[PDB]
């Protein structure tokens, strides 16, 4: 329920 | 701004009259914005990272305003959980990270 | 430190006489570490990127030197791109995003 964001 | 971290840094963007909202994303790459239809010619490409890579449709300069800051730019179609201003127009509203 | 976006924001953390170059992430909620041994009981956590869900270990209580400023805090580890500072560490050094 923890999001993390690109290559 | 001086936009603080405490809560995501989510803001408001204007794309063809779609007012919406973003998450400034200095860890973002490229601006990865849901399913929106825009005018025009694209080409797919992939992107990933935490989870893996996902197919994206990539529109060529496409003008956005970033709260009442104009930019135009390279801009990722695709099916993201959060629409994503990543460091391309980023950088052309003059954003900085101070510490 | 005035950090620009041309060039991803990438400095060195020094991580308990280990030192790694991470990823100033603000649209990271935490701060996930690329495959490591820190000392301490972790418990198992499933997170999401844009690509989908991850399962990682997690550690509590864990100081960090973000480019010789102190944070102390949950840092998982897992399989990333890289190394993200997320907010989570992030706002205890008190780094803003300003435009």
């Amino acid at each position: 329920v923890s999001q993390n964001x690109i290559v | 701004p001086q936009i603080t971290l405490w809560q995501r840094p989510l803001v408001t963007i204007r794309i063809g009259g779609q007012l919406k909202e973003a998450l400034l994303d200095t860890g973002a790459d490229d601006t990865v914005l849901e399913e929106m239809n825009l005018p025009g010619k694209w080409k797919p490409k992939m992107i990933g990272g935490i989870g893996g890579f996902i197919k994206v449709r990539q529109y060529d300069q496409i003008p956005v305003e970033i709260a009442g800051h104009k930019a135009i730019g390279t801009v990722l179609v695709g099916p993201t959980p959060v629409n994503i201003i990543g460091r391309n127009l980023l950088t052309q509203i003059g954003a900085t990270l101070n510490f």
